[PDB]
């Protein structure tokens, strides 16, 4: 049974070490929510500092891959970095060599076909990770696309990933089959953050401090995360309406 | 069954097991701490005496990284030195071409991503160590522990080896009575004591004390080890709270 | 590259790929050769499982390595054209380096070589092959006649046999040749070595091929007609 | 080296090449042969720089010879002709030329006829009736097209070949110290002991 | 399956203890070293009465002061001979000396643990070198594929060696006269050998400082026999 | 490390066989069956296409019958895919042999060069051999039409009469008793069809089942022509034989 | 068991079995003793023979004028580390003009073998080393496990039965440490000590081998007759 | 690290069976339902959307791709392996063909390579066969239109209407009794619609299909005038509201 | 242009008596019209009671005998702490310096 160990295909023409992968990416216990707004894009992560001992400022799982574009990582974090080191090389070489800026759907593709090279060549294990690429894009505008250990990759009008994927999921789900938009109509990223902690509330059914959560918005010509006195303030708001 | 006889196979669980023995390598070694102070930090490692016929002062375990970077580590004592080897390679060329020192998070990941690769094939073994590393540069002080996964995080305090719990329960006192900080001299005499208290774990053989420093106001940013008088006062400080 | 260490030792002290190779060379058609006073004569069986084939263009069993050399095999086909190939490199490199040819015992020592390299390299298996080379040194009347062996061994024969059924062959050689008085002409030599071979072949139709070898590189191959009337003699002085 | 004639009359293929050597300012030898037989029915005549003519005669000789064993049959004089040219068009863009001008003589045992070949260093190849190398053809060539004819015997070929030389040792500066003959036809290759 | 270059839980490398069985599986070959020269000794062992047995050449000329003995899987010895003699001549090449018999030992024994996943095994066959240098006299070695080599006064390696070396530990002393040695090497492999020892199926060779190493001629061995039988015959 | 998951390809059984080279065989018995008959004017090549659709474009199609160059064919027993690799590196040594010595390549040295290439899959490398069975046929002016076969182990053979593939050893057999060394290409052409319908797995033989080609000394005087039979063709011959 | 096939493999209690195996090595290996003082640094070895018509194995390689080592285990390893050391010696020679640390050989050593312990394909070195040498800070004893672990040291002992040699080490701390000045003492030291290693077998004249190094005594090995002085 | 798999992952079994292209062909099995139909006048190509989640846009996936301006593809299997694919088709059009000839290369020589680069991958060390079985339409000026299938082991069939994937084996059915030599694009397309119906289980529009055809030149998608001999791409993919519209006449 | 050659002037002298050698120089180091140094050690003892000295481009000369000084040093650990005697250190020097026959170490040697 060596067909489990290593990416060759099983009697049932499956391939067991991604299967495996995908489910080395809930090892953290960490929710992401990813939504658009008109102008921006927002990711919004739980974040859980379990030891005393750690400096919580370092405890990250969002990386500024270039300017424009934010990743957002469900898995170990050893393999996330792995991903970010190299989603930022590519994004540098691109721009070198092609004279304008990497387009996320353009570095999700390159990182969906990397991965899928380690589904095909032997000596190389899969990267247990899900990777979420955020942007506002010069050609598409906001922007949301996905890769997983199996190589593949798809736009979204909102996602969320982690071992409660299904919970959000559904509620974003109802939420865009009320509003019949593929966004959320709101002018200020601010309100579309608000949007995004709120319904990570409602479908989670946990209240939220200023240190549980990770947040990252994308404008146009630049992607920024927030710290945890702009989320304080994100918070405030929720809470007085 | 047989995910365990492989580097870089995950188990049905989504583990790599490989890397999970490599822990078992490190709780196997000796204790070393690491603890963040107010303009720097202080590094401390328990040294074994097997036997008399050991040369005290000379088995050195703490390793500089360029001028301004301590690094101690537990376990395979070899597979640390390895590390370390790299990480003043990485720093090198860092300086090389950038001209600054590398700063103590960009060095960081240079380290991570080394050990991180070191689980990606079945052709390598992984790294038998947890490092405790860190230093002073631009943006002031700071405290990494480095996995055998990969996977580091930065610290105010820091633990690892056979007396890891004993260590980590005292440097969560110390940051519960300290909030405002603490002062690098303070951190020196509370290693001392953390590495006599983390003893009892290993209480069969006696041990050696060795401790190291960076601090923007007593060492100029530079990495350097605790000697003579101000060592003494340190062993001082510990035996007299044991007792 | 490809790196894998196939021929190694077990815990007996053998190297089994090594001798599977000798189990591939007992499977193969049976080979012969014979050294007469002035001449060596090579025997080759051809089975006769395979019918409807053109003999013009087969692949003969014994080739020519130079003009003065000839190399006869028993084993895998396909292993045997590596070898031969190799052979034929190397006398016309011995030709164009020392401006000698080859003498019949520095060839057999090149592919003993060969076959002893594929034994202990990485990645590679033995050859399946052992054969027979005979010919005569430049400027020399004595008879020359070696065998090799996948292992890289060779040594020097007055009379061998390789191949299936070898172990009855060399039984009738070892009774049937004197050394104090070797096949003196070229009919005693090829009579002698027709005979070795009907003890094993089945019919000596077209199954027998025989090939001369002479002094002063003089090589000619028997054809069917002319094998046929030793096969024809031999039976009748048999009925006695 | 310096002076190889050849021509092609109606049964054979006749080649004649100078015997001198010349090192510095002294003639160090004056019977060398600069020829090699590739096959049964061809020869190959030679002439260019030091060392490098040899050189390539013998690895052309030694792949000729080669492919005879392997297949138990000669090459054609056009196939080698070819294989020849092959390697000195190769040579020519190497990082050190091999700078070799040759004439192949050889009889096709297949077609029943003779067949001359001129090739230069940078692999020119063209079939003749007569040829030559170099400033042989500048004394030799008025001569060869006043005289030649395709039925011609091998001993009218002779008789004109040492026309040709005579007029070589006349008009040349050069003293290429006589030459040695060699013809080619079916029953394979000979040499001319006396010229 | 597992590693080429592993180590068993004994400590040592399973494909070097292999190899000295295949070692044990190979025709007899003696060396004795003594003050007037060392003879080496070998049992040719013929497959079949028609094998001419002058073909077989388990003894060897490395240098004209250096000879060499062979017993196991005699085909990897061609190798170890072609660098012996290369490295032999080489130094002569470079320091204008012969070389001395330990160097070219060393240089030799180098090649054996060079295997890995290089060559893809150890050589089974071991080496009696014998020679004769200015600064250390006559020399016996003996080259194993473990690339350990030890100095002998007297050693037998192949199929009878341990009954050989028992013998050798017995007959052996500081002032053996060549003709004593010759003699000794044919008592002791004609004791070990299955077939009737004789001219045909032993061989013995010697180096002297005056005429270097030499293989001795079927005739010049079939005398010392015939000597030996008498002697043997005499008490 | 990489070690524990190597198959092995190249090594010896204890009864001193190569166990791919014997699987691989195993795997072109079960392919559709293609037969080769040499004549003294000619030599014939047919071949059964493994189980058809409707639906398959036959005209546009080519899975059995190759060209190499203008003398020389083959016949396919095996793995289409591995088949292409092997028929295209054999164009290329055609055509490298013609610009070296200006010459057409006899059909013995291509065979020979093609086997040798199988042959090195079975003794180094560690990678899996061609599973591929070819029948050469072909003309050159030394030994005028020849037959040849190779299979996985790079062995090679001459043949007057000769089949590959599936139900070899009935169709040898029949060929074995019609064949006759005075025979014409019109009447190997019968027999190779024949020999066909007897031995097929298929209910009956017909024209888009079927793959067929002739090297003729039938071209306007001395020279050699290769004829790959259209379906229509195919479906007029099996007419005329009696077939259909 | 069934993770000792290879060194790249990690058992699930976290040890290196193919490392450990190499270790064992160096037990089965004859016993070879380290001391040194404050002048003087001493290496005492017991030889090992095939059977009496063999030589005894060398156990003490020179790799500088001011350094050299003692072996026990696998001696193709040990030939194979003492040429690097050797070559590392005169890499500092040659470059920076300057003796090279015996510490800094020491590290140098430790990242050789360890290199070999993380890879496939690979092995760990198969013996135990002993380094003795005198640079700017003084003589020096080092110990070497080809696991990668090397510890400077007063005194030791490796090989088989080497415990016996280090307890009366041990003991004699005090002692032999302060033997400045007097080399002849200093290696009597290392006599006593290797003696207590020993059974059956005793201190013959080819048997024993002996090597000194210190401040104006450059490294010399003491063999044959040359050591019947010490018996 | 160095890549230490240089053997070969598929290997005969004894009963002579390639275990790892079978399997391949197991997963292509598995995969959504896709379909060729050929026409006297086109190709058509169509594939059923199969979308992971309504909060993805499947606009943004495509199942159809263009590898050159008068050839398609279209998978059953897995998508990774498809898109790879893809990406070294289009570049083999290029390198081994275009830049060398100044045009590019009819159907059957790109599939011919596309089958090469898929044979490699179930031969070379190191590596598994590609997990998807292709469909390539296209059209060239000397063999006119042609439908080609791909399978996993590098093996490529002709055919005038096939079917792969999940529900193949009903869908060929199917397309044996519609079909024949006389049949226009727009009939073709109607027959691929009916056929593909039958195999969908949810939705059945132009949001949830997908559906290209190689046919006439477009000039209006040439981008560019002056040169009368560019006529533009025979390649085009339907919108969603092209669909729709032949879905009311179905 | 680069010019990798310089001359350092200086001159050396060697006489074999009976039963004793000299190997003499001069101190004197130069370039072009200048002194570098007035005393500048030329001649070397490199073991083995062996002197040698390589006179001509300094750089050169200093490489050669560190070179042979360091062959004399592996001679002693490959062949057992034997002598090289001065026949086998002359022939061992012809190849240290044809190892550059075609960027020659620009100096005359004399041991
Ligand atoms: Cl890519």
């Amino acid at each position: 049974g060596y067909d489990r160990h290593i990416t060759i295909f099983s009697p049932e023409g499956r391939l067991y070490q991604v299967e495996y992968a995908f489910k080395a990416t809930n090892q953290t216990n960490i929710n992401s929510l990813a939504v658009r707004g008109k102008d921006c894009t927002v990711v919004i992560s739980q974040k859980k500092v379990p030891d005393k001992l750690l400096d919580p400022t370092t405890v990250s799982y969002i990386f500024c891959i270039s300017r424009t574009i934010g990743m957002v990582v469900n898995g170990p974090i050893p393999d996330a970095r792995n991903a970010a080191l190299r989603a930022k090389a590519e994004a540098a070489e691109f721009r070198y060599k092609y004279g304008y800026d990497m387009p996320c759907d353009v570095l999700a593709k390159r990182m969906a076909n990397l991965s899928q090279i380690y589904t095909q060549r032997a000596y190389m294990r899969p990267l247990g990770v899900i990777l979420t690429f955020v942007s506002v894009d010069e050609e598409l505008g906001p922007s949301i696309y996905k890769t997983d250990p199996a190589g593949y990759y798809v736009g979204y009008k909102a996602t969320a990933t982690g071992p409660k994927q299904q919970e959000i999921t559904t509620n974003l789900e109802n939420h865009f089959k009320k509003s019949k938009i593929d966004h959320i109509n709101e002018e200020s990223w601010e309100k579309v953050v608000e949007f995004a902690i709120t319904h990570m509330i409602d479908a989670l059914g946990t209240e939220f401090s200023k240190n549980d959560l990770e947040v990252g918005v994308a404008t146009k010509d630049k992607f920024f995360t927030l710290s945890a006195e702009n989320i304080e303030e994100r918070l405030v708001a929720i809470a007085e309406q | 069954t047989g995910y365990d006889l492989s580097n870089s196979v995950f188990s049905p669980d989504g583990r790599n097991f490989q890397v999970e023995y490599a822990v078992k390598a490190v709780e196997n070694g000796t204790t070393s701490i690491g603890i963040k102070c107010n303009d720097g930090v202080v590094f401390a490692v328990e040294k074994l005496i097997t036997s008399k016929l050991l040369v005290p002062q000379k088995n050195v375990k703490i390793q500089v990284v360029d001028r301004h970077i301590g690094c101690v580590y537990s376990g395979l004592i070899p597979d640390g030195r390895h590390l370390v080897n790299r990480g003043r390679e990485e720093a090198a060329s860092f300086k090389k071409l950038y001209k600054t020192p590398i700063p103590i998070p960009a060095f960081a990941d240079r380290l991570g991503q080394y050990v991180q690769a070191h689980t990606l094939y079945n052709s390598v073994r992984p790294f038998g160590v947890s490092t405790i590393f860190g230093g002073v540069d631009k943006n002031g002080a700071h405290l990494y522990m480095l996995e055998p996964s990969g996977s580091y995080w930065g610290y105010k305090g820091a633990a690892t080896g056979k007396g890891r719990q004993s260590a980590k329960a005292e440097l969560e006192k110390l940051v519960d009575h300290h909030p405002e900080g603490l002062s690098a001299r303070e951190a020196v005499k509370q290693a001392a004591k953390i590495i006599y208290l983390a003893h009892e774990d290993n209480k069969e053989k006696d041990f050696e004390l060795e401790i190291s420093w960076c601090s923007l106001s007593e060492t100029n940013g530079l990495h350097k080890f605790v000697k003579g008088d101000l060592l003494q006062e340190a062993i001082d400080f510990a035996q007299k709270e044991i007792n | 590259g490809y790196d894998r260490a196939l021929s190694i030792f077990s815990p007996d002290g053998h190297i089994f790929q090594v001798e599977y190779a000798l189990e591939a060379v007992k499977r193969g058609t049976c080979a012969v050769g014979v050294k007469g006073k002035n001449c060596v004569v090579l025997g080759c069986e051809r089975r006769s499982t395979l019918k409807l084939q053109d003999t013009r263009i087969t692949p003969s069993k014994v080739s020519k390595i130079d003009s003065h050399v000839v190399l006869s095999f028993s084993g895998l086909n396909a292993d045997s054209r590596i070898l031969i190939e190799k052979a034929r490199v190397e006398a016309q490199s011995h030709r164009l380096t020392l401006e000698d040819p080859v003498t019949v015992e520095y060839l057999t020592r090149y592919v003993a070589g060969v076959q002893q390299r594929y034994t202990q390299s990485g990645g590679v298996r033995p050859f399946g092959v052992s054969t027979l080379i005979a010919g005569f040194d430049p400027r020399d009347d004595e008879p020359k006649l070696y065998q090799t062996e996948p292992s890289g061994i060779y040594s020097s024969w007055s009379a061998q046999t390789i191949g299936r059924n070898s172990k009855t062959v060399r039984e009738f050689l070892e009774k049937n040749y004197d050394r104090k008085e070797p096949p003196a002409t070229v009919e005693e030599c090829v009579k002698l070595t027709v005979r070795s071979l009907l003890e094993v072949v089945q019919t000596g139709a077209k199954n027998i091929e025989i090939t001369v070898v002479k002094p002063d590189s003089d090589i000619v191959a028997l054809s069917s007609e002319e094998i046929n009337q030793y096969v024809t003699q031999i039976e009748q002085e048999k009925q006695e | 080296m310096d002076i190889i004639l050849g021509i092609r009359v109606q049964d054979s293929v006749i080649l004649a090449s100078s015997k001198a050597v010349t090192r510095g300012i002294s003639v160090l030898k004056d019977s060398d042969d600069k020829t090699r037989q590739l096959s049964p029915h061809t020869l190959m005549s030679f002439a260019g720089e030091a060392g490098d003519t040899v050189q390539f005669a013998e690895y052309i000789q030694a792949n000729i010879q080669l492919y005879s064993i392997r297949e138990d049959y000669e090459l054609s004089p056009q196939a080698v002709s070819s294989f020849v040219r092959q390697e000195l068009a190769k040579s020519i863009r190497s990082r050190r030329p091999y700078q070799v001008n040759v004439l192949i003589g050889g009889y096709d045992k297949k077609k029943n006829k003779p067949e001359l070949y001129q090739i230069d260093y940078l692999g020119t190849k063209v079939e003749l009736p007569y040829g030559a190398h170099g400033y042989s053809g500048f004394y030799t060539f008025s001569l060869l097209d006043h005289h030649y004819r395709p039925d011609m015997t091998t001993e009218e070929g002779l008789d004109l070949l040492k026309l040709c030389v005579q007029e070589l040792e006349k008009r040349m500066p050069m003293d290429f110290k006589g030459v040695i003959v060699k013809i080619v036809d079916k029953d394979g290759i000979r040499q001319v002991d006396d010229f | 399956d597992r590693g080429v270059s592993t180590f068993s839980p004994e400590g040592r490398l399973f494909q070097v203890e292999y190899s000295l069985e295949a070692i044990k599986l190979g025709s007899t070959a003696i060396g004795i070293a003594t003050k007037e020269g060392v003879v080496l000794g070998v049992e040719k062992r013929a497959t079949s009465p028609l094998l001419e047995s002058d073909s077989i050449e388990k003894i060897v000329e490395i240098d004209r002061h250096i000879g060499c003995a062979m017993s196991g899987l005699t085909a990897d010895a061609r190798s170890m001979i072609e660098h012996a003699r290369t490295a032999a001549v080489t130094h002569n090449l470079y320091y204008d000396e012969d070389i001395n018999v330990e160097s070219l030992t060393q240089s030799v024994c180098d090649l054996a643990l060079r295997f890995g996943e290089l060559m893809s095994r150890p050589f089974g066959v071991a080496l009696l070198i014998a020679g004769h240098d200015a600064d250390d006299g006559y020399q016996l070695f003996h080259a194993e594929p473990s690339g350990t080599f030890y100095r002998y006064n007297a050693k037998a390696i192949g199929s009878g060696s341990e009954g050989a070396q028992a013998e050798l530990l017995n007959e052996w002393h500081s002032s053996l006269t060549l003709k004593e040695a010759e003699l000794l090497v044919l008592k002791i492999l004609k004791q070990v050998m299955e077939e009737k020892l004789d001219e045909n199926n032993a061989q013995l060779s010697c180096i002297t400082k005056q005429d270097g190493f030499k293989i001795y001629d079927n005739e010049k061995t079939a005398e010392l026999i015939k000597e030996l039988k008498e002697k043997e015959a005499a008490e | 490390g990489s070690r524990r998951y190597d198959s092995r390809t190249t090594i010896f059984s204890p009864e001193g066989r190569l166990y791919q080279v014997e699987y691989a065989l195993e795997s072109i018995s079960h392919a559709g069956t293609a037969i080769g008959i040499m004549a003294s004017d000619g030599i014939v090549l047919a071949a059964e296409r493994k189980v058809t659709s409707t639906l398959l474009e036959q005209d546009t199609s080519t899975e059995k019958l190759y060209k190499l160059n203008d003398k020389i064919a083959v016949a396919v027993a095996g793995l289409t895919a591995d088949a292409e690799i092997l028929i295209n590196t054999a164009r290329i040594h055609a055509q490298n042999y013609l610009k070296t010595y200006n010459e057409d390549i006899p059909v013995e040295i291509l065979v020979r060069r093609l086997s040798d290439i199988k042959q090195g899959y079975t003794q180094h490398g560690g990678l899996r051999p061609f599973g591929v069975s070819f029948i050469y046929a072909g003309y050159d002016d030394r030994y005028g039409y020849q037959l040849y076969t190779s299979n996985p182990s790079g062995n090679y053979t001459g043949w007057k009469a000769i089949s590959v593939g599936a139900n070899t050893s009935a169709a040898q057999t029949l060929l074995q008793m019609d064949y006759k060394d005075d025979m014409k290409v019109d009447d190997a052409i019968e027999l190779a069809l024949k020999t066909l319908s007897k031995t097929t797995d298929s209910s009956a033989l017909t024209y888009d089942r079927l793959e067929f080609a002739t090297i003729r000394k039938g071209a306007n005087d001395g020279e050699v022509y290769q004829k790959i039979f259209k379906p229509q063709e195919i479906k007029d011959i099996l007419v005329k034989t009696g077939i259909t | 068991n069934n993770y000792d096939g290879d060194t790249v493999t990690f058992s699930p209690t976290g040890r290196l079995f193919q490392v450990e195996y190499a270790l064992e090595a160096i037990k089965q290996g004859s016993v070879t003793v380290g001391l040194r003082s404050n002048t003087h640094a001493v290496l005492v070895a017991l030889k090992r023979n095939a059977d009496e018509l063999s030589s005894y194995q060398k156990k003490i390689i020179k790799c500088d004028e001011h350094m050299g080592l003692s072996l026990a285990g696998l001696a193709p390893d040990a030939r194979v580390l003492s040429n690097y050391l050797r070559q590392q010696c005169n890499y500092s020679s040659l470059v920076f003009n300057r003796k090279l640390a015996v510490e800094r050989a020491g590290h140098l050593l430790c990242d050789k073998a360890q290199k070999n312990t993380q890879s496939y394909g690979g092995r760990p070195y198969g013996v135990g080393l002993l380094i003795i040498g005198y640079d700017k800070s003084g003589a020096h004893l080092l110990e070497f496990q080809p696991s990668g672990n090397v510890t400077e040291l007063y005194g030791t002992a490796i090989g088989a039965r080497s415990q016996g040699a280090k307890t009366y080490l041990e003991r004699t701390l005090d002692t032999f440490i302060k033997i400045d000045g007097n080399p002849d003492e200093l290696i009597k030291a290392g006599v006593e000590a290797i003696s207590q290693s020993l059974r059956d077998e005793s201190l013959t004249v080819d048997n024993l081998s002996i090597a000194i190094v210190g401040k104006d005594t450059p490294f010399t090995i003491y063999d044959g007759e040359a050591v019947a002085k010490y018996i | 690290m160095t890549d230490r798999y240089s053997f070969s992952l598929t290997t005969f079994s004894p009963s002579g069976k390639l275990g790892q292209i079978d399997y391949a062909l197991t997963a292509v099995k598995q995969g959504v339902t896709s379909l060729g139909i050929k026409a006297t006048n086109g190709v058509v190509i169509a594939t059923e959307k199969k979308s992971s989640s309504p909060l993805a846009m499947s606009e943004t996936l495509s199942k159809v791709s263009l590898l050159t301006p008068d050839i398609g593809a279209v998978y059953s299997g897995m998508g990774p392996d498809y898109r790879v694919l893809v990406d070294k088709s289009r570049k083999v059009a290029h390198t081994s063909y275009k830049r060398i000839y100044g045009e590019y290369p009819p159907t059957k020589l790109l599939v011919s390579e596309v089958a090469k680069i898929m044979q490699e991958a179930t031969q070379s060390g190191g590596v598994r066969p590609f997990g998807v079985s292709l469909l390539i339409a296209g059209h060239d000026e000397f063999n006119g239109f042609s439908l080609y299938q791909v399978d996993p082991s590098g093996s490529y069939f002709p055919w005038k209407a096939t079917a792969i994937g999940k529900g193949s084996v009903a869908a060929k059915t199917f397309l044996e009794k519609r079909w024949n030599d006389e049949l226009e694009l727009e009939d073709a397309i109607h027959i691929a619609l009916l056929t593909l119906k039958e195999s969908v289980e949810g939705e059945f529009n132009g949001d949830t299909i997908e559906l290209a055809i190689i046919g006439d030149e477009n000039p209006d998608l040439l981008g560019y005038t002056g040169i009368p001999t560019d006529k533009g791409p025979r390649f085009r993919k339907l919108t969603s509201q092209e669909i729709n519209d032949r879905l009311e006449a179905l | 242009q680069f010019n990798p050659y310089g001359d350092n002037g200086g001159t050396i002298l060697g006489i074999a008596g009976e039963d004793f050698a000299v190997l003499a120089g001069d101190t004197r180091n130069i370039t072009d019209y200048s002194i570098n140094s007035r005393y500048e050690p030329k001649v070397f003892d490199c073991g083995d009671n062996i002197v040698m000295s390589a006179n001509g481009f300094a750089a050169d000369g200093d490489a050669l005998v560190k070179r042979f000084k360091n062959s004399v040093k592996w001679y002693h650990f490959d062949h057992n702490d034997k002598k090289l005697s001065i026949n086998s250190a002359a022939r061992n020097i012809q190849h240290l310096l044809y190892s550059r026959r075609f960027f020659p170490y620009y100096v005359y040697n004399i041991i």
